């Protein structure tokens, strides 16, 4: 199973996909400041993804 | 109808971006071999691996 | 309409005055190599560089 979150017009959208199709009843929307997924880095550089 | 960032699916975005993590995993595997070898296992390990 | 000090646009000034900073960068890189080599990275570094 896969989960996708992407930004569109000052908000966040999501859905869930299994096999090759989309599971009905998993759509939703989050504000721009309350996303419940939190990537964490320790040492931050300029212009790179992830951290050292 | 899934206009931007989502015009190709979920298993397609995951495969293009999978090649950006390559240096970090190698460097972490190098780090976690003089302190605790079982802290960061590889993705191809099973019951028979010996540390 | 944007008189003196502003008669050639914002981008023209930046590229003309860029040349005055070179000694300071060259000296800072030398200083930040015996203490901590990842505190002043250059402007042409990426995910593959090693310190």
């Amino acid at each position: 199973v896969y989960t996708h979150i992407y930004r569109q017009d000052d908000e966040y959208l999501r859905y869930e996909e299994v096999e090759g199709i989309e599971v009905a009843g998993t759509e939703g929307s989050y504000p721009l400041t309350a996303c419940p997924y939190i990537p964490v880095r320790m040492v931050r550089l300029d212009g790179e993804d992830y951290g050292r | 109808e899934r206009e931007g960032f989502a015009a190709e699916g979920a298993k397609a975005v995951y495969d293009r971006l999978k090649n950006g993590r390559q240096p970090y995993e190698t460097r972490a595997q190098n780090c976690a071999a003089v302190t605790i070898p079982s802290l960061f296992p590889k993705e191809s390990d099973n019951s028979s691996t010996e540390y």
